[PDB]
């Protein structure tokens, strides 16, 4: 209750309890002014863009609040005690404030910025928590909260895409007025608080299966069942085909009855991060894996959850398969291979396919004495009943929820970037400086306003994640393969700041280091 | 107009292997494009041509020499661009 | 089941859907494309908006009891199917649940797709077909496709004035929206339960 | 659906995921296999990482309502999507639920 | 309770009760911004030190409080007071307040710094009751209260330093986010009080 | 060594069918064996060869005559082992 009384204090607590975590983290933010108080519509047509990348829909100047990454809520050390001794987590329920709001506005007399501080405007926010809007959240954007505490962060500008012919806007295009939802005003003594509880999503498996797909028997009895293994007796001068059945196996292990399937595949392509062993074309876009979707192809990226190589081949990538997060030096166009951190996928190696390999070879013919059999090679494979699978793993980097669509019927609905798909996601909260206008003139006139007081708003803003574990129960043995960090006379820490405060994230981490048996 | 470019003019193809993609479907418009439409140039005969009337080339039997073929796409409403490609095809 | 998958409409009355019939007018001289659709059907069954979908496929090989009739190969392991998992390749044996063979075709067998029980006198090595006892799987013959047949075959190309409609072959399917299929039988010798492995995602959790 | 599927981001903000721009460095003369990554997308939308993907397939065969963009055969039972059931053939009629056209 | 009303009062007593003294003392502080709010590691490679003076740290910008000196206390009469007749002296418990806080803001427009008064800024406190942070105090360093009561003091800067092999870091070298605690938001109206009671420490022989 | 096994040595091809395979996947070790390597020694030219480097052959298109290929194994660390096959294809 201000002007001189805090609305609220800074809370950045990360307290373990028995089977559920509190993650509580506070940021500072800073809200400017977008499109100067205007819907301006955005499409293809300004720029002129390619078949592919058309697009309509509108710009508002409000801002969006998306908590929508684990580092905003786990510091490296909450992460790496969580995935070490956790088969699986899950959250209950978030709590979201918003205190400490100062309204800033500043003049640029003559070249000089003079920030001056404003205490009568205001500042909206609503959480729009019927679901109205498009869900920006989720598309993996930029402008989250920061990943180190100690930082001020920008808020983005929310804008939305509706349907299109092109860059034109068919009779369906919804246009969404977000003053028309109910705001709550903020002066600079008041905060903006709501909870919000999760849905019972299954939990993240957080595990690595310590036993293969096709290896899932005793590897001493032999099975009761048979199956062809000759169908060519040897009499030493040609062919004769006497159909020799026989039992197995103990140790012919690739023709047994297995009783369940790996998961489904859609083949990416084979690159190396090794330059002289690639196609000399480009490769991407020619090669890739790709969907029509009305009339327009988008790469899948990164696609169903598979692994991303073989046995010791650590050197080749899916092209679109895995995440790619970027380091700091890295430009939104065109980097290098040192400054990304491509996420390799190899703990889901028993479940899950080589996302550049083949699922298996279907016959094609019928084999007579005529005609041989020919078998053909498949490529994609739709779920089959029987298949098993497991997700794509998650980050610290990288997203925690997404918005499962609001469609007639979903198959398995896990987010293909992993993390938890939700019906009813977490609301977007969306924030705006109320428009304070200058001077009008002393004759009344009918256009709208063509001159507002430049400003912009700052404040704190905590979000408390209420997680809820799953203790492992393991009998295993031999120690398990946990994240530790390199014990060695190093130059810099990882995970924290720098010579001059830049704090940076040096590798992906997943969260798949424990062994359950499949 | 309605600008068309390829994916790049000038291609470098190593004998045997003579199975190649011209990418002309980064061609730009403000509209839709109705259609993308391939032509040939240069070149010596027998080729198995696969699909003018469309965007991604699938070219197959190539001899080393020069090929080029051009793309020319049409917007609603009508309007052209003919921008070519080169087939450096060498051993 | 006593009824096919295929066959789930009234023989008698006729369909209120359309559907389109020849897209050739016969005038005796060439091709005129006018396009023909009539309603149907009573009789021509097979043309029918049906509501249903037979259940996925994954060919295996057809292989004769009788030893006159397969290649003089071998046949396994050169025309199986099979899967990569980490790098190596395992027979699916016996598969997801399908017929064994079509109407009155005892003879033919899937190379992996049925239990084979051994009997008596049966080595765990190299036994002849007396000895082993192949479990025909017929009475999923009305939902489940055919294991050494294809699944239908989708379209490849588009139909114009200049190309004709090219169609491709289907061998494997996936679940589509609207497949009903029925699990592999039981035997007196066969496994009573398996596990689920605890993965974090299964489809269809039979064995 | 007023939105599509391939359509589910916001149009201002770039992901933080990466992924393969270029597998060939443009130095002017030869190929040089670089691997390029780069940052996306807020308008290069088709090649970023979606979440979701679209339904199932099964291709029927495209069929003008004008008569002159038809081949001249018959056309359908010899082009048309079937299954084998108990070795009997039939037209799937209507299939899945898919649209009919493009745009 | 403010902003026109003072939240804390001036106490600055040295009160001799029977077998207990207590001596309050009251400073005004300064605190500046400290590496324009980043933490920046610091260590010995930059300048090239010897090799028994390697060091490998970081430097937050927290401020300190260390009323770790006995003049921050006692005057010289109650020293004196306390010295001439007494065997022993321990203490018992401590009681920190901290109020009438100012946040103003200097703009230096055009080589002349104009400081204007702000309002709605805060100032972060924690007091770190668990120990979970290097414990820079005992070391003998400045920032101190002043020993004159009359005195503007400025607050120490909080760095610390861990484990190093020379100007590198192990593996066991710890980084200390200081954001990663439970902070107290202070405005111009509102006020910091702990309380804190000391072990049972043997007296100080305060005899020969 | 790297012990390696063809699948017959020795095979009989009808003619006018030429589609045959070479399985020399039940080549052992007691590691994992990094490449298989196929060759070959006798038989006329033009045939399509697919995929000398890799474990199943894919035969096509060929004379009758007498074909010997030849697979080469290579395990970690290194160690090769060659052994032929004859393709006897008569008519």
């Amino acid at each position: 209750d201000g002007v001189g009384n805090a609305s609220g204090n800074w809370h950045c607590d990360s307290t373990w309890l028995g089977d559920r975590v509190i993650t509580t983290s506070t940021r500072t933010w800073a809200l400017p002014t977008y499109n100067n108080h205007l819907y301006k519509q955005i499409s293809s047509a300004s720029t002129g863009a390619s078949n592919d990348n058309h697009y309509f829909g509108y710009s508002t100047p409000w801002g969006y609040f998306d908590f929508n990454r684990f580092h905003c809520h786990f510091s490296p050390r909450d992460w790496q005690r969580l995935i070490n001794n956790n088969w699986g987590f899950r959250p209950k329920r978030l709590n979201f404030k918003l205190f400490n709001i100062q309204v800033k506005e500043v003049t640029t007399n003559d070249g000089v910025t003079t920030i001056a501080n404003n205490l009568t405007s205001t500042v909206q926010v609503f959480s729009d928590s019927e679901y109205q809007l498009p869900y920006v959240l989720g598309s993996a954007h930029q402008g989250c909260l920061p990943p180190f505490p100690a930082d001020v962060f920008m808020i983005p500008q929310y804008g939305y895409l509706t349907l299109n012919n092109g860059s034109q806007a068919v009779g369906r295009s919804s246009f969404y007025c977000l003053e028309y939802f109910p705001s709550q005003m903020l002066r600079t003594g008041n905060n903006f608080t709501f909870s919000y509880t999760f849905e019972e999503v299954p939990f993240h498996s957080s595990y690595a299966h310590s036993q293969s797909l096709d290896r899932l028997m005793n590897p001493l009895i032999d099975q009761y069942l048979y199956y062809l293994n000759r169908t060519q007796n040897q009499s030493g001068s040609a062919q004769n085909k006497d159909l020799l059945f026989s039992r197995g196996s103990p140790a012919g292990m690739s023709v047994q009855p297995k009783n369940w399937l790996p998961g489904p595949c859609y083949r990416q392509q084979r690159v190396s991060k090794t330059k002289t062993d690639n196609n000399n074309s480009n490769f991407t876009w020619t090669g890739a894996s790709k969907y029509n979707l009305n009339g327009r192809e988008s790469i899948i990226n990164p696609g169903t959850a598979m692994a991303s190589h073989k046995d010791d081949e650590d050197k080749f990538f899916p092209m679109s398969g895995v995440m790619i997060f970027g380091k700091e030096s890295a430009g939104a166009s065109n980097t290098a291979l040192d400054n990304v951190m491509i996420t390799d996928e190899e703990e889901i190696k028993a479940t899950n396919p080589v996302a550049t390999e083949r699922f298996g070879t279907v016959a094609v013919n019928f084999q007579s004495s005529s005609t041989d059999p020919a078998t053909g090679d498949v490529h994609a494979m739709g779920a089959l009943p029987g298949m098993v699978w497991q997700d794509r793993d998650v980050y610290l980097q990288g997203p925690i929820w997404a918005k499962i669509p609001h469609t007639d019927g979903h198959f398995h609905p896990s987010p293909l970037m992993g993390g938890f798909g939700l019906k009813n996601p977490p609301p977007q909260i969306l924030i705006k400086n109320t428009p304070v206008p200058a001077n009008p003139p002393a004759e009344f006139s009918a256009t709208k306003f063509a001159s507002f007081i430049t400003q912009y708003s700052t404040g704190q803003v905590s979000v408390e994640i209420e997680w809820e574990l799953q203790k492992e129960n393991s009998k295993r043995w031999n120690p398990e393969v946990q994240y530790t960090s390199n014990y060695a006379k190093s130059a810099n820490v990882d995970f924290t700041v720098d010579n001059n405060g830049l704090y940076t994230e040096p590798r992906p981490i997943g969260t798949r280091y424990l062994t359950r048996p499949l | 107009p309605p600008i068309a470019i390829v994916s790049p003019q000038f291609q470098e193809i190593s004998l045997p292997t003579t199975s190649t993609v011209i990418d002309g479907s980064q061609s730009t418009d403000d509209d839709k494009i109705v259609q993308y439409h391939w032509e040939e140039l240069k070149g010596p005969l027998r080729e198995e041509k696969i699909s003018e009337d469309t965007a991604i080339l699938k070219l197959s039997k190539l001899v080393p020499g020069n090929y080029t073929f051009s793309l020319t796409v049409v917007d609603s409403d009508g309007a052209t661009n003919s921008t070519t490609a080169n087939l450096t095809v060498n051993k």
